[PDB]
């Protein structure tokens, strides 16, 4: 009968990619994020928007300051040494898989930094562009980031899927497999 | 290689037993290094690495700033909790339990992550030979897990969304 | 319309009494600020509150983030406390400072020994009439006919001698004008001293 | 439509 | 300097269509600057804010009608390109230290009046009136009265100077200057003030009393083609010497 929870406001600005990101986390899940370019709040579940509001330009303003701060930290640090923490990738199905019964594949990229990856879905060794979903860079307990990639599919014994993730810390693109 | 530069900041609101005990932990990062901290339990900024010392000294000299921050335990943290207590905190999603051949207990599509799964063979909890995948977060506010028993037979699932325990049994 | 509910609108305090001002917020404020604008003076910064209470001389301020209000208390009202008081706070859910509607505070002096009198003053050859030494219960009313002028009452403080006095000035060019009929437009104390 | 509160970023400098 | 914000000028009158530039010096070490426009109803209108030289935010009106910059090691400025009657207000500058904070500290503010005709501008007539002898016998105190009359607009600041030193104790100046003619508009104004000192002090003939009035009017660059003197910003005084029995 003890309600124990955590709310995180996570925001960053990245170079040389010149992009920033702003989001709220509740007990390990995304509540929302703000599209900095488009300036709109994006609720993780559509149903959330019926209960809460977030003024979008608030997030824009912060990122601007975070942008500026980045310059200050750069000039401050004598040597900025490039270092990478390589991701660990996991593929699995959202639900128990039944043949002919629509489902979702989840590509769980975890424990990595910087927040930049190339992720590719592969049906039978060929890239897939239809039915793919992505999540902003999510926060952790540590300094590392977390990410989800989703793929909708119809199960059959003929198809096999792969999720291929590339990150500046990997020697070779990591490819994680899944079949029936 | 490829040089990169990150200015990362996480403001954590910690709730132990609702809004009774609450602490704020603001953490500033530079690339891979946590450099600055604001711990509401300390009430001042503290440098984690030398890189954060200037910010710490700068901001700690601002009383009205620190005064505002310590108050953010109420003005921001508890403020938001009041809102989230209406839909996020009480959010309940009933699990879907499935059994298939080692015997697998597939508990899928549930929220929150508070879940207990036991294996009963002939009515006693087989507290040995249990292989679990652990809790798995789908990232869409739904969880899943596989609890397995290595014997050559019914599993029970208890959850906050269930008034009465869920049971499944195999022939 | 998009400001903070600040009450009361206006306030009159007898010298040495006290009262309280209050701002009512429509949401959680991140912190509150209080200002006073003097007579021909600048905006004077009085308090910055993020929580709890702060007391500064004869002023005490309180801020309850949850109950969504802030109060300013004046005790032992003095002459210099007169002016316009503002509150200003920014919401925790926005980026913008919003202000209170304002409170105009007038502090009436305590006249221990009222000595209502009217004098005539010569140019150092024009001449003016001075109503002075009346108590704060007397109200000075504007002169009617467009050839005579009368100013509103004013309080002066000879700090060295701990003596305060009310006073109003009247003047004209018209030859039908005498000090005896200068302040006829107002209800003056019955025992007002008329020299000459 | 209750509006969530957030932390505001402060410029670093001197 | 600090902890003080210096806004100049205290008053400003401009003709319709003319430029109105006003300046502000934020507190020493204060990077944050705001411009607010306060009207007659004590409403604060946000115009624009700066962080140093960079503009963080401004409104559509300040973008189209105003031009403002806060140059390094230079006074911050806000300039109206073409003044109109609607721009008559009190412009406030407030400086902060931390952009994520309140704790504004406001300046004195610039009072701007925009009028159609600058031929309506008049400097004040200053007259000092010597203490009545009746008051001295009756109260053992001496009240001097100063009268400033016939000025426009109501942009003046009165001061009493005893023996070359500005005094504040025992002084009373009207809250608001009164219209010399309530009927009609563009009417000239009147303002009174009193200085009361002990009778014995007034009766010392070595003591020097001066009533000084600062008028805020036209500047040297403004054109003036009238017969009468150019109504520029100026000090107008009247004085009086102490008088024995
Ligand atoms: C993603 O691919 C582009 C070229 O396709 C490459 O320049 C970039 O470095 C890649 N990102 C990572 C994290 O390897
Ligand atoms: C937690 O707080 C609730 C009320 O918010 C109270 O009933 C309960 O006893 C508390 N638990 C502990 C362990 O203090």
């Amino acid at each position: 009968i003890k309600e124990e929870h955590t709310i995180i406001q996570a925001e960053f600005y990245l170079l040389p990619d010149k992009r920033g990101e702003f989001m709220f986390d509740f007990d390990g899940d995304e509540i929302f994020h703000v599209d900095i370019e488009k300036s709109e709040t994006i609720w993780r579940l559509e149903e959330f928007a019926k209960f809460a509001s977030f003024e979008a330009q608030g997030a824009l303003a912060n990122i601007a300051v975070d942008k500026a701060n980045l310059d200050v930290m750069k000039e401050r640090s004598n040597n900025t040494p490039d270092a990478n923490v390589a991701p660990e990738v996991t593929v699995l199905s959202r639900s128990p898989v039944n043949l002919g019964e629509p489902n979702i594949l989840i590509c769980f990229i975890d424990k990595f930094s910087p927040p930049v990856v190339n992720v590719t879905w592969l049906r039978n060794g060929r890239p897939v562009t239809e039915g793919v979903s992505e999540t902003v860079f999510l926060p952790r307990d540590d300094h590392l980031f977390r990410k989800f990639h989703y793929l909708t599919f119809l199960p059959s014994t003929d198809d096999f899927y792969d999720c291929e993730v590339d990150h500046w810390g990997l020697e070779e693109p990591l490819r994680k497999h899944w079949e029936f | 290689s490829r040089p990169w530069f990150l200015e990362y900041c996480k403001s954590e609101c910690h709730f132990y037993n609702g809004t009774q005990r609450v602490r704020l932990l603001v953490r500033y990062f530079y690339n891979l290094e946590e450099n600055l901290r604001f711990d509401s339990d300390v009430g001042e900024f503290r440098a984690v690495t030398e890189l954060g010392r200037p910010d710490a000294e700068n901001w700690n000299s601002q009383p009205e700033f620190l005064e505002q921050k310590r108050a953010e335990v109420d003005t921001v943290c508890r403020h938001n909790y009041e809102i989230f207590d209406n839909f996020l905190v009480p959010r309940r999603v009933e699990p879907t339990v499935t059994v298939y051949p080692l015997l697998v207990c597939s508990v899928s599509d549930f929220y929150p992550g508070n879940i207990e799964v036991r294996w009963f063979r002939n009515g006693k909890e087989e507290k040995t030979g249990i292989v679990s995948t652990g809790l798995v977060r789908n990232g869409d506010w739904t969880f899943q897990t596989l609890v397995m028993l290595e014997t050559v037979y019914t599993c029970q699932v208890e959850h906050p969304s269930l008034t009465d325990p869920v049971t499944v049994e195999w022939k | 319309g998009d400001q903070v509910e600040q009450s009361p609108s206006a306030l009159s305090l007898h010298e040495g009494t006290g009262s309280a001002l209050r701002c009512n917020f429509t949401t959680t404020m991140r912190a509150v600020q209080w200002f006073r604008k003097n007579s021909r003076g600048s905006l004077i910064n009085l308090f910055y509150l993020a929580s709890g209470t702060k007391e500064n001389g004869r002023l005490k301020s309180a801020f309850d983030s949850k109950e969504r209000y802030s109060t300013l208390h004046i005790r032992d009202a003095q002459l210099e406390d007169s002016g316009t008081y503002f509150c200003a706070a920014e919401a925790s859910n926005t980026n913008k400072v919003v202000f209170g509607t304002g409170t105009r505070l007038q502090v009436l002096p305590n006249i221990q020994n009222p000595d209502p009198a009217v004098y005539q003053l010569r140019d150092s050859d024009k001449s003016v009439c001075l109503f002075t030494d009346f108590d704060s219960q007397t109200n000075v009313s504007q002169s009617k006919d467009s050839d005579v002028y009368i100013t509103d009452k004013c309080v002066l403080d000879m700090r060295s001698m701990d003596f305060k006095s009310n006073s109003a000035v009247a003047w004209s060019n018209k030859s039908d004008f005498a000090c005896a009929n200068a302040f006829n437009n107002s209800i003056i104390p019955e025992d007002t001293f008329f020299p000459s | 439509a209750d509006g969530l509160a957030y932390f505001r970023s402060s410029f670093k400098g001197g | 300097s600090g902890g003080k914000v210096i806004q100049t000028p205290r008053y400003l009158v401009k003709g319709q269509g003319q430029k109105a530039k006003m300046r502000c010096i934020p507190e020493k070490g204060h990077p944050v600057v705001f411009w607010y426009q306060q009207n007659k109803n004590n409403e604060f209108k946000f115009l624009i804010n700066f962080q140093n030289q960079e503009v963080l935010q401004q409104i559509d009106m300040t973008e189209k009608r105003f031009s403002a910059e806060c140059p390094s090691n230079s006074p911050c400025s806000l300039e109206i390109q073409s003044s109109e009657a609607g721009d008559s207000a009190l412009y406030l500058c407030a400086s902060s230290l931390n952009n994520a904070n309140s704790d504004y500290t406001f300046g004195s503010g610039t009072r701007l009046l925009v009028i159609e005709d600058l031929k309506n501008v008049f400097p004040p007539e200053v007259a000092v009136f010597e203490p009545s002898e009746a008051e001295i016998s009756h109260t053992q105190k001496a009240t001097l009265v100063c009268l400033a009359t016939g000025f426009y607009p109501d942009h003046v600041e009165l001061s009493w100077w005893v023996n070359g030193k500005e005094v504040h104790s025992g002084v009373c100046t009207d809250p608001q200057p009164l219209k010399e003619q309530p009927a009609l508009n563009d009417s000239r104004y009147a303002l009174s003030s009193r200085l009361r000192v002990s009778a014995t002090f007034w009766q010392n003939p070595r003591n020097h009393f001066r009533c000084q009035v600062q008028f805020y009017g036209l500047s040297e660059n403004d054109e003036w083609t009238q017969d009468r003197a150019k109504p520029v910003t100026q000090i107008v005084s009247a004085e009086a010497w102490g008088r024995a029995d």
